[PDB]
RNA sequence: ACCUGCCGCUACCAUCCGUUGGAUAAUGGCUGAACGCCUCUAAGUCAGAAUCCAUUCUAGAAAC
RNA sequence: GUUUCAGGUGGGGAGUUUGGCUGGGGCGGCACAUUUGUUAAAAGAUAACGCAAGUGUCCAAAGGCAGGCUCAGUGAGAACAGAAAUCUCACGUAGAGUAAAAGGGCAAAAGCCUGCUUGAUUCUGAUUUUCAGUACUAAUCGGAACUGGGAAACCAGGGCCUAUCGAUCCUUUAUGUGCUUAAAUCUUAACCCUAGAGGUGUCAGAAAAGUUACCACAGGGAUAACUGGCUUGUGGCAGCCAAGCGCUCAUAGCGACGCUGCUUUUUGAUCCUUCGAUGUCGGCUCUUCUUAUCAUUGUGAAGCAGAAUUCACAAAGUGUUGGAUUGUUCACCCACUAACAAGGAACGUGAGCUGGGUUUAGACCGUCGUGAGACAGGUUAGUUUUACCCUACUGUUGUCAAUUGUU
RNA sequence: AAUCCAACUGUUUAAUUAAAACAAAGCAUUGCGAUAAGCUUAAAAGCUUUUGACGCAAUGUGAUUUCUGCCCAGUGCUCUGAAUGUCAAAGUGAAGAGAUUCAACCUAGCACGGGUAAACGGCGGGAGUAACUAUGACUCUCUUAAGGUAGCCAAAUGCCUCGUCAUCUAAUUAGUGACGCGCAUGAAUGGAUCAAUGAGAUUCCCACUGUCCCUAACUACUAUACAGCGAAACCACUGCAAGGGGAACGGGCCUUGCAAAAACAGCGGGGAAAGAAGACCCUGUUGAGCUUGACUCUAGUCUGAUAUU
RNA sequence: AUUAGCAGUUUCGGGGGCGUAAUGCUCUCAGCUGAUUCUCAAACUCUGAACAUUUUUGGUAAGCAGAACUGGCGAUGUGGGUUGAACCAAAUAUUGGGAUAAGACGUCUAACAUUCACUAAUAGAUACCACAAAAGGUGUUAGUUCAUUAAGACAGCAGGACGGUGGCCAUGGAAGUCGGUAUCCGCUAAGGAGUGUGUAACAACUCACCUGCCAAAUGGACUAGCCCUGAAAAUGGAUGA
């Protein structure tokens, strides 16, 4: 951060303050942006998936959350095209960092607002985040994956603790896996909604799919 | 101790202190020597990021704390954003060396840019010679004041310029319209003063005479040739100070 | 009091005197594997600092 | 004039005050009485100058009760009329409204609308909330009188609920064919008995301004200033990653955005030790010490042809200056130089120094203050005491009595 | 070589301050014509008065020189002032059996209205505006009346500040000249200058070069012994150090380094050395001295009435 | 609270070729609405938890300040943690023998044997507790993955590594290789309009690619154990020695 150091701001403690209605002063977040790549590229036509992971809880700043999606960025003409490139972070810094600031900077002793009333404004936005929560994740084609590790390798010196690389059995985006999602193309009974996907109502809807048709098409 | 007591003073003053007189009372902000001037010249960082201290007092280097009902009755507000906004903007800032020296050669360039009119060419032209005005300037060991304005300074500098010496100059193009018999009668009368060209005679008609008047002291010469000639005349102007003409030696 | 002024004490305000062996560091190698090659290295070892320790020098142990 | 009394004047004097909390104290704010929500770790209970807000009022209705009705919003229509007026019908388990803060509660209502009323009336008993099971604030339940509402059940101790307040005395008001005035029983007048209002906001209730640098006392390390202790935001120093700079070329030399560190040579946070006193700052003096090596030596790099630099290592063995200015470190120029590198050591060193500052009494100026007086505002003058003790150290005697022959 | 200050001559803190402080003549104001002024005393009675305005009593300034700009809004001080308000006690009336109660009339003072600034003091903030060319002359407005005039200045007065420019220097946070929208200068709170003077504050140059470069020499208390001469000193215990942990810098504790009687003369590194139940600081429902439009009071005073009268 | 595209649209917002601007076609924007997804809220919830430790508030943090539960120095030391107000063992009348506790068992210092692995480091060695990180390492140990291999490998060395062709560009020139693009085929076991070095540029060499020989294992990529790097501060120096 730009007052502090994020020595302080490194392990999760305190409960939940936000961007609130009682909070106010509270900053705009380093990143409002959370997506890099073809957003428009089809559930279907990416199918690779790679995240990014912590081990450990810590609370990661937002300029370090902006600062590893920048090197992805970056790492994308030496990936091979924008086009077969998705992000989303998938961890948005929601929570906020206080800060009693130190009235004395080239002297003058306080004991009078030294340590009394001494609540912290505002100062700082923040992710917080556990043993295995998500941090940055990636859709793409099976081109890219020794490419897009290298990118993460950049982004996990971008952040604090432990990170990992998992690559997912899925389609990226989504709770099927492979084996599982070629069978809903194969039987036929998917339904899409472009970057998504919805699947059709039996075990999923019945008391709107007991006289219904139109739940078949 | 003994008797012999550590006190070293209230308490260390090493900020700038912006001195606000509203109500009568002084209230003032920690703040940098240099945050000050930038927030008040455009870049507009944070409030509490050129205030060092988020709060007003009422004596900086002592220590002590405003009532907020001062602070109502002064500034008809309570909140200290707003308060401590108002200060910022327009409050006695102490400047540091370097703000000072850039002042300096503010003032500096602008006691040659504005000589740049009324500038110091030399044998022949060769029309702007700014760098040489500048030069100048402490050549003949000038105060470059910044509490005065600059044109006040430049009024001054060239006077001095007469003394260094190289005469002052101050030239432009006066376009008098004098209508009826008069108007020869005044051009007649004002060739010795100063020069006189493009020129016409008409009794029937206005009578466009382009003098060459100085442009330093010329609202008072255009008044007393109106009063000369007797009758009421329209006689426009340039600017202030223009180089069109000769600024070798004139 | 002043001018000289001895012995004496003293002033880079005068003069004379303040060395040389092994051991290493970094580092440069040598042979040389682990790892058919290759590598200052793992075994092994060459050179090598104002360094290290001795030599020289002061004191001289309830030490001989 | 003099008594004798009265009205004003009256810091000329007299006596006395001048809250409390408090990450020192004052400046500050109120966390000093009370409410809601969270702090509060699924009964209660449970803190900070913890966070977000409120309270000293407002209401003949914004109370009571009965009856009727349904709101916010949206849709589709309809002279003027469109984004808005008003008129329909649709949907609308509330997204409205309900004195206000916030949370709750609430639809044949707790809302809106009407109607009638004044249970916002009195006597008495119990409870709760806080709690000492004391007071008060508040609130609850039950009765007796007397009323109100509505057919009637029912509901009606003020506001849908949780806040919207206050002892004794002293007064003042109501209450009663009331009591008592103790040497003529009467008349008042007074006091009482009963219940209210006057208000204390420090809110279970200190009539109440300043200052002392002319000060004093009992105390306090519970409580500041120098020291050390934790800490390391801040200060310095170090990395890690590598978008970019660097003609070319990420890492020769740098290195954005971002992350991890050390450090106790900045200062703050702190108040553990010292107020029955560690002599506060600086400079002279001097040792010793650390390396984050400025020079030196031996080396490795380079965008290293040479000279000249730049970067790295080993390495603290030895060197690391003369001035001008300032109380001064810090600072800021000149001057030489191999280099003029960083620091430590009770911010090394006051029974080693001067005292230049800072810190008393005298004064001056400014500003502030009705003034006494204040001022990390300046200015000027302002006693640096004691070692003869223990040790440590310098040098010196003496001993070496089992360093063995009287030596 | 010149600056700051104070004119001088003089005086002061009975043991840190001799100063720029004080004083001082010179300048100015107020009070006052005796039963006066000012003051002392419970009382009686007094002093200045061995007095009478060319004076006494009370202030301010502070020699000379040259000046003292504006403001009576505030505060004070005064007044043969309008008032016809408020207004005590007494006295008057009314009412009530009385106690008692309620009306007028109403003193000073306050309120009010004028005077006063060499009495305290004050002497702006915003618009335009001498081509805003502009230092702000000038206009307009607002409060609290006036709105810093002449002078003067980073001054002993200026925070920013080592201000800017200039000189003086090899180099100058020092001095001095200039500038001066002056944090927060300024006209008897006295402003400006300056001869003479000053154990006065600052600087610069010549100034006899042991303050220093860099010390040495020599001459005088120490040391020794004699006497009176380990008085006084001393006092938890004592006194070897490295880290550790410890109420968080141990002489004692832990674990390490080590050490061998008895002594001498120097040293100031330690003994958180010694000298004071700390004054700095904060607490006490602890005090004092002084202040003031605190709370309460009081002599003195000004007025009213009874009585003497 | 808040991200993402997707769908139906919009003469009801706007601009392009067509069309009356178009909201119609073909593109993007704006707004609405419908189906999904991202992340989530101390002062929210459809739902729901039996001074030391654990919870927790403020604080950058502190041996800071402040709460909860319980436990501890108060008439509470002893044994242990080198030493110690809070940790353990565990409670203190005066004794003896026994057997344990915590903790140790080279020597200090009462207390030993065995057995297997790991480390080779001025390392490392009794929670609290007197420090260590991110990131590095062809140190050694363990382990997991997929791949290469008897069509004979790895590593090595030996041989070959051609033509259309100077492809097109830029370009006297840059022919695989200043630099750029397309990057195709013939013949072969075998050869990219080419990895570098180099050449003004070609070449030459080297690589990819193929065979000879030797003769059986090999290659990558992570994972975590110890060791190392990071890893500097002040009198000499502390796993207690």
């Amino acid at each position: 951060m730009g007052r502090r150091p994020a020595r302080c701001y490194r392990y999760c403690k305190n409960k939940p303050y936000i961007k609130s209605r009682y909070c106010r002063g509270v900053p705009d977040a380093k990143i409002r942006i959370f997506d890099l790549g073809r957003k428009k590229a089809s559930t279907d036509e990416f199918p690779l998936c790679v995240h990014l992971i912590s081990l450990e809880k810590e609370q990661l700043s937002s300029e370090a959350i902006e600062a590893g999606r920048i090197s992805c960025n970056k790492y994308i003409s030496k990936t091979g095209g924008k086009d077969s490139f998705h992000m989303r972070v998938r961890v948005h810094p929601w929570h906020v960092l206080r800060i009693n600031k130190m009235l004395s900077c080239a002297g003058a002793d306080r004991l009078q607002t030294g340590m009394r009333g001494a609540f912290g404004k505002p100062m700082g936005t923040v992710a917080r985040v556990n043993i295995g929560q998500i941090i940055f994740s990636i859709r793409t084609r099976d081109n890219m994956l020794a490419n897009v590790v290298e990118a993460l390798r950049r982004s996990s010196y971008k952040f604090p603790g432990r990170q990992k690389i998992v690559v997912s059995k899925k389609w990226g985006f989504t709770a099927y896996n492979r084996e599982a999602y070629q069978k809903l193309k194969a039987d036929g009974r998917l339904m899409n909604d472009g970057a998504n996907v919805k699947v059709i109502t039996n075990h999923g809807t019945l008391a709107q799919y007991a006289k219904d048709i139109a739940a078949a098409n | 101790m003994s008797i012999f007591t550590p006190t070293n003073q209230i308490r260390l003053t090493n900020v700038a202190v912006v001195r606000m007189k509203r109500a009568g009372k002084r209230f003032e902000i920690a703040c940098y020597k240099n945050k000050v001037v930038g927030w008040r010249s455009g870049v507009e960082k944070d409030l509490d990021e050129v205030l060092q201290t988020h709060s007003v007092f009422v004596n900086v280097s002592k220590g002590q704390v405003a009532k907020k009902e001062d602070l109502i009755s002064a500034f008809g507000t309570d909140d200290q954003t707003e308060i401590c906004k108002q200060i910022l903007t327009k409050g006695e800032v102490q400047v540091s060396d370097k703000e000072r020296h850039t002042q300096l050669e503010q003032m500096f360039r602008d006691i040659a840019t504005i000589v740049a009119d009324k500038c110091v060419n030399p044998e022949t032209k060769r029309p702007y010679t700014v760098i040489l005005i500048e030069r100048a300037m402490k050549d003949i060991h000038y105060s470059v004041k910044t509490n005065k304005s600059t044109k006040q300074q430049a009024l001054e500098v060239i006077k001095q310029l007469k003394e260094k010496m190289k005469i002052e100059r101050a030239h432009m193009r006066l376009r008098f319209i004098l209508p009826v018999n008069e108007g020869k009668k005044l051009k007649e009368k004002l060739k010795p003063l100063i020069k006189v060209i493009e020129s016409e005679d008409y009794g029937q008609q206005l009578e466009i005479v382009c003098l060459i008047d100085p442009g330093c002291f010329r609202e008072i010469d255009e008044l007393i040739k109106k009063e000369t000639k007797g009758k009421g005349s329209l006689e426009v102007l340039n600017l202030k100070d223009v180089e069109e003409g000769d600024e070798k030696f004139e």
